[PDB]
């Protein structure tokens, strides 16, 4: 709850899931 | 999920599965927002048009799951629904307005690398990330088009402008909801199918790297745009229920 939103096997290890970048790119545009 | 793909283990530690007791099968999806609280759609439990009225004992929640069917020792935990809270102003007779529900667990579940709660939005986050064009993420074990996915599916899709949401249907989309999905001329497809309802619609905030639940799967586009519950719009209600217990 104070550590919510951060994934033990991804954020907590500096790893990016298969397609999250796509989301990031959306904020930009492409 | 349609046009999605097998998710990576622990890629969504807040995904919750609403498993029915008989016939034993998947009913819906949900998210973990605390050690005792689960969030899902209202129609996943109570929907008169289909003679649907599930009591707390009619099922339970499987948390930290990956496979759709296989039991998963030392990975998934099973909880017992203590109480269900459907939104008072949730109407089904017209358009699933305020299609949301809270489920409290009889016993708090411990977190793991597979079980972890997601953060709820706030005006800043919501107001900044809830913008047409921006892509959110949805997950679930819902159907595909066999039509049964082996493991949890995942897909990312754009938020559609409220104006466009409206025209795309005769349903009076309220402000407690928002539509997401691609326009037919986008080429790429992907949306929440039946079974993914009650599932989390999330976004990764760039201002703090954490994942936030913007919506709940209310009306998957297909298997047109999908309709989701505006989580922030109803945050006031959520707390009211939380502080209440």
């Amino acid at each position: 709850e104070a550590d919510c939103g951060l994934r033990p096997l991804f954020e907590k290890k500096s790893l990016e899931d298969k397609t999250e970048r796509e989301l990031l790119e959306s904020y930009i545009d492409g | 999920i349609v046009e999605g793909s097998d998710a990576e283990i622990g890629m969504s530690p807040w995904q919750v599965m609403l498993f029915r007791k008989s016939p034993q099968e998947l009913l819906c999806g949900a998210s973990l927002i605390s050690d005792r609280w689960v969030l899902t759609a209202a129609h996943c439990l109570l929907y008169p048009p289909w003679d649907k009225n599930f009591t707390e004992n009619d099922l339970l929640v499987r948390i930290g799951k990956h496979s759709r069917t296989r039991y998963e020792r030392n990975i998934e935990k099973i909880s017992m629904l203590e109480k269900i809270y459907i939104h008072p102003r949730y109407n089904w007779r017209e358009n699933l307005d305020r299609d949301i529900a809270l489920m409290k667990l009889k016993k708090p579940v411990a977190f793991s690398d597979y079980i972890h709660p997601v953060c709820l939005p706030d005006r800043e986050t919501a107001a900044s990330l809830l913008q047409a064009g921006y892509k959110g993420r949805v997950t679930g074990w819902g159907n595909l088009k066999k039509g049964q996915p082996s493991v949890l599916q995942v897909v990312n899709l754009p938020i559609v402008e409220r104006p466009v949401c409206k025209d795309s249907t005769r349903i009076r989309i309220t402000d407690n909801m928002f539509c997401a999905g691609y326009k037919p001329d986008e080429g790429k497809r992907g949306d929440a199918c039946e079974g993914d309802s009650g599932g989390p619609f999330v976004m990764k905030s760039p201002f703090n790297n954490r994942w936030y639940q913007m919506g709940i799967v209310s009306a998957g586009a297909g298997c047109k745009y999908g309709f989701y519950t505006h989580v922030f719009r109803l945050k006031k209600w959520i707390q009211k229920v939380i502080d209440q217990f």
